[PDB]
């Protein structure tokens, strides 16, 4: 909370860097609400390792991103 | 194999459902094609006595 992680999440920490990432992990139309979740999974891994902070890319999702965006909306009905 | 998963999943339904054409595809009874032919022989009359 005493850190400037504001610009880090929305500049760096990509949810889709179109060359490193896979096209399977492409949150298409649902990216408006999907990207925030994926950007915070990246910066959770980026601050956990004990070096300098680095750009964290979603490489791929096991199962496609629209097969995970539907998986969260099952949980989001509780 | 790049497609929105809902679309990709749809392909599997179509693709496999036509895999049951290949379980009964060209019949392997190419030797027994003659055994299809052999069924008509025994109703031949004896012309030669």
């Amino acid at each position: 909370m005493t850190l400037n992680t504001g610009p880090y999440i929305h500049h760096h920490a990509y949810d889709f860097k179109p060359g490193i990432t896979q096209p399977s992990a492409k949150s298409r139309d649902k990216s408006i609400w999907m990207s925030p979740i994926l950007k915070l999974l990246c910066t959770s891994y980026a601050m956990t390792v004990a070096g300098p902070v680095r750009t964290s890319i979603v490489t791929e999702i096991d199962g496609s991103a629209a097969a995970l965006s539907g998986n969260l909306r099952v949980w989001m009905r509780d | 194999l790049l497609a929105t998963p809902m679309i990709n999943n749809a392909i599997r339904s179509f693709l496999t459902a036509w895999d049951d054409i290949r379980i009964l595809s060209p019949d392997v009874s190419s030797k027994s094609l003659s055994a299809y032919l052999d069924s008509a022989v025994a109703n031949g009359p004896e012309l030669i006595i």
